[PDB]
RNA sequence: CCGAUGCAAACUGCGAAUACCGGAGAAUGUUAUCACGGGAGACACACGGCGGGUGCUAACGUCCGUC
RNA sequence: CCUCCUAAAGAGUAACGGAGGAGCACGAAGGUUGGCUAAUCCUGGUCGGACAUCAGGAGGUUAGUGCAAUGGCAUAAGCCAGCUUGACUGCGAGCGUGACGGCGCGAGCAGGUGCGAAAGCAGGUCAUAGUGAUCCGGUGGUUCUGAAUGGAAGGGCCAUC
RNA sequence: UGCCUGGCGGCCGUAGCGCGGUGGUCCCACCUGACCCCAUGCCGAACUCAGAAGUGAAACGCCGUAGCGCCGAUGGUAGUGUGGGGUCUCCCCAUGCGAGAGUAGGGAACUGCCAGGCA
């Protein structure tokens, strides 16, 4: 018988993001770490150095990882 | 052990003769003896597990472990987390031992002997059989008796068809059905 | 199901480990022979490689599976890794528990000098 | 309820155009971009096209996103 | 204050729009090591037949993870045994938003801890709601200052009911 | 440099599911007892101690089986940005981008390094 909040990408790939930025601020876990990316325990994923952004799938399961290249 | 060298001598040739196979150790072999009640009747009363486990324990040569309830529904008025009933896991000597002094005196002695079920099968091997009267068995004597109960004993087998768990069971000459 | 298992019980560090990415040295063991294999943080090469099945070290040994290997095993790789210059890689029990021809293998490494 | 056939705003084993972010590039555009400072104005908008909600899927009825 | 749509595959975008719940709780349901990890269904059991329990199998995350609801979750973010309190103090580059008050994540440094052989983990709880700003009143520290001097009354900031 | 076996990565159904056959030279697996290092929320259940005493039972390696499953064209189809038109609730025109599914086709995977037996 309230407020959106904010969700998705905010760093997508090619982006030369700085260390502890947020990629992706999401619900749960949709993409997971891979090389130089971190995990909050809000389950965030934060660059943990300078580069370029990419996103890989990889694994039995086809799971998406987001990874850190050098810039 | 005791009683394995006996079985690779005799059971495991008369197998082999019977049914021409060749791996040694082709003939499906017995790993462990589960001892469980099917009680279902310490509900009301925990002294009775209580007092049934500690009978467990002496006629075993280990302890049991008490087993929770799996589910819970209203039709039967049980809850979950509830315990009912434990089982003892035998493996090695202590099994050989259990069953060789089993098949010796206690099995004989059953009132209404008309023989073993051999259709309670599992259909793959397996052979589980529950009587009453655990009385029957030497390690508890009469006076010190709180009530009939039944037993569980499954005998394990890794055969593939119950024409092996059949031929392993008449390897005792299967008194009669 | 002993494999398997074993497998994705050692997985946890095998990924664990690879976020740091650091030389690796990672102990095979079974009763016929015992491996030791030092891996690159790439994860295809491996820098130095140690089998009890080799007859450079089961001379003088009587048999190729026992404490007595294990050491054998474990101060032959740390020598190889010192003549090599390993630079202190870090250490997997592959899943295996660290009471028995693993903590001797591995009290057998950190014998010559090692720092891991 | 067993299997099959059609169907959907709090249905997707697949999946467009469009929109959004970033990188590289020829051409054009009076820097049209960004930052600071002075000065403001305005704070009942109307109508029409495009795709929906609402409405008795009757209304030159009603509200939305874009132009 | 949170759980999906209308809302036209970035965010956002309507009418007491369609929908409930938290306004708690765990001081253990926190951290660390080892190992384990189904649900569901066929079949045997004194009744048990699936439904009061156990073991031989099909099946691999449909069970669960404290909540109304939601995503992702078997290297389970579960579930047995262990030891403790990192739910510690000063902090803190960068990032996500906001009109502000601010909120959240966060690499990493200094002190000293628990779990470990080490690698390393721990700045509370799997997470999204679960709370209180301003003013006022209660307590501890500070001569920081004190209307001549030394005190005191009264103020200023630190913890905080 | 060829066959076979284990370990470490990429690839994650062209790696999977079902069926028949083959592997003890080496390697791998089944296991005895554990009063000894270690332990069961009971069980030597799992890990640890001595191998060929026997074997390849089961798992696993390989060949065929295209039966199931997977990927996968070209083309078409639905859809859609832009400008216009109509009988304007809906459709069409010129242009750009282009579905899913299925068909042809493939495949019973491939690749990098180390170790060991036979050549």
């Amino acid at each position: 018988t309230s407020e959106a909040k904010r969700l998705g990408v905010k760093r997508f790939g090619g982006e030369s993001v700085l260390a502890g930025s947020i990629i992706v601020r999401q619900r749960g876990t949709k993409f997971h770490a891979g090389a130089n990316v971190g995990c909050g325990r809000d389950h965030t994923l934060f660059a943990k150095a300078d580069g370029k952004v990419k996103f890989e799938v990889k694994g039995p399961k086809n799971r998406k990882f987001i990874s850190i290249e050098a810039e | 052990a005791k009683l394995h060298d006996y079985y690779k001598d005799e059971v495991v040739k008369k197998l082999m003769t019977e049914f021409n196979y060749n791996s040694v150790m082709q003939v499906p072999r017995v790993e462990k003896i589960t001892l469980n009640m099917g009680v279902g009747e310490a509900i009301a009363d925990k002294k009775l597990l209580d007092n049934a486990a500690a009978d467990l324990a002496a006629i075993s040569g280990q302890k049991p472990l008490i087993t929770k309830a799996r589910k819970s529904v209203a039709g039967f008025k049980i809850r979950q987390g509830y315990p009912i009933g434990c089982k003892v896991t035998l493996r090695g000597e202590r099994m050989w031992e259990f069953f060789e002094r089993l098949i010796t005196i206690a099995v004989p002695r059953i009132r209404d002997f008309r023989g073993l079920s051999a259709k309670s099968f599992d259909g793959r091997g397996n052979y589980s059989m529950g009587v009453r009267e655990q009385i029957i068995f030497p390690e508890i004597d009469y006076d010190k008796v709180d009530r009939v109960r039944g037993l569980d004993i499954t005998i394990t087998t890794t055969a593939k068809s119950d024409e092996e768990g059949r031929a392993l069971l008449a390897a005792f000459d299967f008194p009669f059905r | 199901d002993k494999k398997s298992a074993r497998i994705r019980r050692a997985t946890r560090a095998r990924r664990k480990l690879q976020e740091l990415g650091a030389t690796r040295l990672v102990v095979h063991r079974t009763p016929r022979h015992i491996y030791a294999q030092v891996i690159a943080p790439n994860g295809s090469e491996v820098l130095v490689a140690a089998s009890t099945v080799e007859k450079a070290i089961a001379e003088q040994l009587k048999y190729t599976g026992n404490k007595d290997a294990a050491a054998a095993v474990g101060k032959a790789v740390a020598e190889r890794a010192l003549e090599k210059g390993i630079k202190d890689v870090s250490f997997d029990r592959s899943g295996f528990q660290y009471h028995g021809r693993v903590q001797a293998l591995a009290d057998a490494a950190r014998e010559a000098g090692l720092q891991f």
